[PDB]
């Protein structure tokens, strides 16, 4: 269907590709290496529960007062 | 600034401009008076597509061997022609209006855009050298490499078609000519002359009253001998026609001229007879000249030069390569056809050949000064002002390009010239270190022109043999030896 | 390699500095210079012999 | 005219189908699964289904995704929204006068143009 | 003695994050939110349901009266219109011309 | 196809052939023998000239 | 004496290689700013005409009206 040149990526000569840099002494920084710096939220979960309760309650209070 | 600095001398410059115009008019009158009686007519010819003229130095660049003119006077002529070219922005207010003065201001800003009158120097040589060192070498040094690349990619072609377009025998010479900035080794001009193998055999057909005859070294030697003997014309024409019929018979035995079996050219056969005009077996109609006997074969005085440049021809170069060649030679290039830039290039070529002839009349290169030779090499575009070569190296360089331009081929000329304009810049300050060896020195003897050199086979290059190692070298180089020792 | 098994072991450690491997670089410059040396010594011995002959 | 060109192996076709089969084999290699926890409802005959045994491969790739496995499911509640609203609309009671005056996308309505 | 403006190692470390992207790293990571909250799934359904809803409203009740009513009754009537359009009793329950 | 990932400079080296041998060979082929003996005479007379 | 075919850099030699890299990676940087802007431009958009619309948004380009 397609020629071998198209499959292998070169007509006559295979060109050398420059390898990827590593930056020895530190972690790689790529779009896929970001969980090393940003994990899932784990520090303020209980505060999340409390604040969701208080937000629901205060919103319900003011909505009922406005409606009434 | 330079605007006010040049405006201060703008009043004092008009008188010098008009004086230079008068000198140019007188010189052109004299030169054309000589040219209109000693030079032949090079007819205008159109390219393969037959829409624009094409130009070649073999036909159009004529050299007045016997020109009673000083070399400095011819330099003045060419430099003032360039000044006439540079005076063109004075027409901008006369075509755009009173607001067409800002172009004149831009013209007056840079001194390199300006003619001779705005320069403080007096001698034409010092003036030309100042202009070059200020503006011209820098402008050329930024066009040289990209022109070399265009020439390379014109030979080898585009899009990975080298196996279809290049030749495998000119390969090592190609490498030595285009990649000598990698090795640092000098180059041999004969290896640049090997680039003509891409082309065919350049021929010269003399037109007679019967048929055209191909010119050869033997016939040319005989004609030069007869011309040197200084015989009466009744004997001269007779001997010329004897040699002509001899060469005619020779080529008829060879199988006709070379042009018969070349694609794009050809000699027609006898015309055919159509239908009832065919008289039995005689299907042809020979020309009138078939009635003339062969003993009356006389040269008409007409000549046809055929370079047979299938890959080198200036027509097939393109819109970009011609403009870049004119930039590299500091000629006008903008907003014009390749035919007009071709003519400009051929005129420059003719000027350089006439200058070579006048130098040879004035006693060669050694009679010249150091500044004069520097300016000559700058005109030939083989030196940049950031080199500071020796006198022997300058003379050898001149000899090289003089022989190369004697062959009348701009492509190989540009290939040679661009090799001397591949300069790099280092990213570090300590490197490159200060060298320990002295500067490169040469002599006129080191150039091998009097010996043939076969093309080196691919991946089998041979070392360079000095001319002195050849037999009878002290005899062959005796002219150069006497010129140098004297 | 184990009885009834084959495996590939990879280390887990941060590499603070690159690992060096001595891959000798082929170059013709040293042999160029040694050829120059030998030719110059030949010419020097030749000159010494010629001076010895011419003077002795 | 008579160039006499040798055959160029780069212009042949002897690697495209092998490469495609290599890609497909790399795909199917991730369908390898263990015996524990294996269950597949076969057809009523007892023969396997078509789409059934090629779900583990797709979900093993979903396992390796990073963002799509946490985003592309947020358009799925909308399906149940339609499932519910359609059933609400199949039997919705409406005014006869408003239906006769403003039928939705009915033909020959001069207020629409035709 | 480098004569050029040497770029720091940390600056290269940051630029590598931007230039070491791959095609799939753009395509899928930006297409998933796009396909989900785009003209296909969510935004398209919303913005194309609105047209039918407000056509039905302006045909049956009127835009001025609809604006004058309350937000609750507005939403109720919008929901009824949405049901009428989703049903498409006149097209044989088919969203085709 | 993998020419870039190799080093065949040793497989392909420049030949050590001296073109001067082919040049002197073409010179002897063009010249006759009596001129060679004359050149031996020129050398001998040059030796006696340097001697005197 | 210095080595031949060498010189100091000039303005017409163009920018350095590191500067060419800094020129190259600017589109890749603006990608991160424009794709979120594309998604926000699509998500915070409102249609311009409805069956009830008596008016349509007009944008006089040159202020001629
Ligand atoms: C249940 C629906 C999801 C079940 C399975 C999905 C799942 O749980 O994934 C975890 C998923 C993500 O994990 P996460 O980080 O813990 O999410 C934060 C919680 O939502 C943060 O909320 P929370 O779960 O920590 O507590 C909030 C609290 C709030 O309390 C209230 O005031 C609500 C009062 C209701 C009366 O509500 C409750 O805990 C129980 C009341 C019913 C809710 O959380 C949920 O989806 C469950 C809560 C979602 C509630 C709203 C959904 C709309
Ligand atoms: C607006 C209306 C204004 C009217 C103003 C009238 C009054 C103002 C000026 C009065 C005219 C004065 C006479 C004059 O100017 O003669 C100039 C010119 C030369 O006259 P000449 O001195 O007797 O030439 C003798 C030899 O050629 C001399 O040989 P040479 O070596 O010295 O230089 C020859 C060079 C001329 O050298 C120059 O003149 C330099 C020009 C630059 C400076 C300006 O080449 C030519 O001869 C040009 C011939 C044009 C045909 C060649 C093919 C052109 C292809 C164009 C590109 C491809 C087209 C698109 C392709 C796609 C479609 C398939 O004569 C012309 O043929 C003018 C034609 C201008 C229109 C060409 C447009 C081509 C593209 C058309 C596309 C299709 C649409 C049309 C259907
Ligand atoms: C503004 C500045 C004006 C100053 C003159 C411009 C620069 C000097 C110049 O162009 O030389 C004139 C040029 C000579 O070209 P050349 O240097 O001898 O190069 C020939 C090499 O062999 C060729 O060597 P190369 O291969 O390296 O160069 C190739 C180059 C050669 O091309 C060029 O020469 C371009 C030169 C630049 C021209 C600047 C145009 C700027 C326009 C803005 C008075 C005129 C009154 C008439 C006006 C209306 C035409 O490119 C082309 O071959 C393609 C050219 C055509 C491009 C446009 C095609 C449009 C196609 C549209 C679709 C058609 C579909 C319908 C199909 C129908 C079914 C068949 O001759 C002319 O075009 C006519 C001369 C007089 C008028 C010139 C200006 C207007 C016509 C252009
Ligand atoms: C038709 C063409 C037939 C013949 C073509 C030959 C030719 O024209 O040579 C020009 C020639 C190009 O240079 P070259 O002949 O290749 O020789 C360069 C040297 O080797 C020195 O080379 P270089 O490397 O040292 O460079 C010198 C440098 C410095 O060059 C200078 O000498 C000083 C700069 C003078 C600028 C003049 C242009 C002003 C443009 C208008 C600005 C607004 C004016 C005020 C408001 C209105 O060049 C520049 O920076 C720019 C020069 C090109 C400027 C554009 C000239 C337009 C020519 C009109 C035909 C093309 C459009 C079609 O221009 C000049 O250098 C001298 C000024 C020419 C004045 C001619 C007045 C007639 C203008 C007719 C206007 C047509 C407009 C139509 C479109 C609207
Ligand atoms: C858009 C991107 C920019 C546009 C630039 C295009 C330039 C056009 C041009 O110069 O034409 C001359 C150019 C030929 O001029 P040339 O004789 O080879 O000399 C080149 C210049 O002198 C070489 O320029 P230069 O080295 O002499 O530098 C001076 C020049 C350079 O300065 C500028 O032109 C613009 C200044 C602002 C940028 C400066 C950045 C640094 O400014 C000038 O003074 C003269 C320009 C007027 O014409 C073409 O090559 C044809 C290309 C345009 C036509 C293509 C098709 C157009 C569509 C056809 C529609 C109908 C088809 C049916
Ligand atoms: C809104 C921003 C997305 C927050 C994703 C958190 C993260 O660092 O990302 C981490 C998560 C998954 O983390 P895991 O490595 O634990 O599976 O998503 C990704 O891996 C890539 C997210 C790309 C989008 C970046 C914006
Ligand atoms: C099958 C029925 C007949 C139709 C046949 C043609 C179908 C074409 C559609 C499939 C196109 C796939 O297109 C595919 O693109 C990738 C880029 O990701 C190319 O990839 C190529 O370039 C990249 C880098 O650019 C190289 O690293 C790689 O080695 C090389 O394969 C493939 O060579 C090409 O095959
Ligand atoms: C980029 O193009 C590559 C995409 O190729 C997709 C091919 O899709 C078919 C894969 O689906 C299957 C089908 C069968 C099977 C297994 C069920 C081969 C049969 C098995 C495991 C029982 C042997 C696994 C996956
Ligand atoms: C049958 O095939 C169906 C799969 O098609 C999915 C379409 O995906 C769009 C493009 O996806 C990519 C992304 C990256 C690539 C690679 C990794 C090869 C890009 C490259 C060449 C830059 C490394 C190839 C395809």
């Amino acid at each position: 269907p397609l020629p071998n040149a198209v499959v292998q990526g070169y007509t006559s000569v295979r060109g050398p590709k420059r390898p990827l840099d590593h930056f020895y002494g530190r972690t790689p920084l790529n779009i896929d290496t970001l969980w090393h710096w940003v994990k899932f939220p784990h520090r303020y979960d209980n505060l999340r529960f409390a604040v969701c309760f208080w937000a629901f309650l205060v919103s319900a209070h003011f909505a009922n007062k406005k409606q009434r | 600034t330079a605007v006010v600095k040049n405006l201060a001398k703008l009043p004092a410059a008009t008188s010098q401009i008009l004086t230079n115009v008068s000198k140019l008019q007188t010189f052109h009158g004299l030169l054309e008076e000589r040219r209109d009686k000693y030079a032949p007519l090079a007819y205008h010819t159109y390219d393969n597509l037959k829409q624009k003229t094409t130009w070649h130095p073999i036909a159009h660049a004529w050299v007045d061997e016997g020109l009673p003119v000083s070399k400095k006077e011819y330099n003045e002529y060419c430099w003032l022609k360039k000044d006439m070219q540079r005076l063109l922005p004075l027409a901008s207010p006369f075509v755009f209006g009173i607001y067409g003065i800002l172009p004149l201001a831009v013209w007056l800003s840079n001194d390199g855009y300006l003619p001779s009158a705005f320069s403080s120097k007096k001698d034409i040589v010092s003036k030309k050298l100042e202009w070059y060192s200020s503006y011209g070498d820098d402008l050329r040094q930024q066009v040289g490499p990209m022109l070399q690349h265009r020439l390379k990619r014109h030979l080898r072609g585009t899009l990975n078609n080298e196996h279809r377009l290049m030749l495998d025998e000119v390969t090592e010479s190609y490498k030595e000519i285009f990649y000598s900035h990698y090795t640092g080794q000098l180059r041999d001009v004969r290896k640049c002359a090997h680039l003509r193998l891409y082309d065919g055999t350049s021929t010269v057909l003399l037109l007679t009253n019967k048929e055209p005859v191909e010119l050869t070294s033997e016939l040319l030697q005989k004609w030069n001998a007869i011309k040197a003997a200084k015989l009466s014309p009744e004997e001269e024409k007779k001997a010329r026609n004897e040699a002509l019929i001899e060469a005619y018979k020779e080529q008829e035995l060879h199988g006709g001229p070379h042009v018969k079996h070349m694609q794009g050219y050809g000699i027609p056969a006898d015309t055919p007879l159509l239908g009832e005009n065919a008289k039995g077996d005689q299907y042809t109609q020979p020309p009138e000249s078939a009635s003339i006997p062969l003993e009356q074969l006389e040269w008409t005085g007409d000549t046809v030069f055929i370079p047979a440049e299938y890959r080198t021809e200036m027509e097939d170069w393109g819109r970009e390569l011609t403009k870049l060649a004119n930039q590299f030679l500091l000629l006008p290039w903008r907003f014009v056809s390749n035919a007009w830039n071709q003519r400009r290039l051929v005129s420059w070529f003719e000027e350089i050949l006439q200058e070579d002839a006048l130098i040879a009349k004035e006693g060669g290169v050694q009679a010249l000064s150091d500044d004069e030779l520097k300016v000559a090499l700058l005109d030939r575009a083989v030196i940049r002002c950031d080199e500071e070569l020796t006198r022997g190296d300058m003379e050898a360089r001149y000899k090289e390009i003089s022989w190369l331009m004697s062959l009348r081929n701009p492509f190989i000329v540009l290939a040679w010239q661009t090799g001397y304009y591949r300069s790099t810049y280092s990213p570090e300050d300590d490197l490159p270190e200060a060298s320990i060896l002295p500067k490169l020195n040469r002599t006129v003897l080191d150039v091998d022109v009097h010996n043939e050199l076969a093309p080196d086979h691919p991946e089998k290059p041979l070392p360079r043999v000095h001319p002195a190692l050849y037999p009878n070298s002290h005899l062959a180089l005796a002219k150069e030896v006497a010129v140098l020792a004297k | 390699l184990m009885n009834g098994l084959k495996m590939r072991m990879f280390s887990l450690a941060r590499q603070q500095a690159p690992k060096i491997v001595h891959k000798p670089v082929l170059s013709p410059i040293p042999e160029h210079l040694r050829l120059v040396k030998n030719v110059a010594q030949v010419q020097i011995d030749m000159l010494k012999l010629l001076n010895a002959q011419a003077a002795k | 005219a008579a160039p006499a060109e040798k055959p160029d192996p780069a212009l042949d076709a002897t690697k495209a189908l092998p490469k495609a089969l290599e890609e497909v084999e790399f795909f199917q290699s991730y369908a390898v699964r263990r015996k524990t926890g294996f269950h597949l409802f076969n057809r009523a005959t007892g023969s396997p289904t078509i789409v059934g045994p090629m779900f583990y491969n797709l979900y093993n790739f979903v396992r390796i995704g990073r963002v799509s496995k946490y985003v592309c499911w947020l358009s799925l509640p909308l399906v149940f929204q339609r499932m519910w609203m359609k059933n609400r609309a199949t039997g919705m009671e409406y005014d006869i006068d408003l239906e006769n005056y403003a039928p939705f996308e009915a033909k020959k309505n001069p207020m629409h143009g035709h | 003695a480098p004569l050029y403006p040497v770029l720091s190692q940390a600056s290269l470390y940051k630029r590598h994050f931007f230039k070491n992207i791959k095609l799939f790293h753009v395509v899928f990571y930006v297409g998933a939110p796009c396909v989900t909250f785009g003209t296909a799934a969510w935004s398209g359904s919303n913005r194309n349901s609105r047209e039918a809803i407000f056509m039905v409203i302006e045909e049956r009740h009127g835009w001025d009266n609809f604006k004058k009513l309350s937000s609750h009754q507005q939403g109720v009537i919008m929901q009824e219109a949405a049901q009428e359009s989703l049903l498409a009793r006149n097209k044989g329950e088919l969203h085709l011309p | 196809e993998e020419c870039m990932f190799k080093d065949t400079r040793l497989d392909v080296l420049p030949p050590q052939v001296n073109p001067l041998n082919a040049i002197l060979a073409q010179h002897t082929a063009q010249t006759p023998v009596h001129r060679s003996l004359e050149k031996r005479l020129w050398t001998e007379v040059r030796a006696t000239a340097v001697s005197e | 004496v210095p080595v031949a075919n060498f010189r100091p850099k000039k303005p017409w030699d163009g920018p350095w290689g590191i500067q060419i890299s800094q020129k190259k990676d600017r589109p890749f940087i603006a990608m991160w700013i424009l794709f979120p802007l594309l998604l926000v431009d699509h998500l915070t958009r409102e249609y311009y005409a409805y069956w009830h619309s008596s008016k349509v948004p007009v944008t006089d380009v040159f202020g001629d009206f």
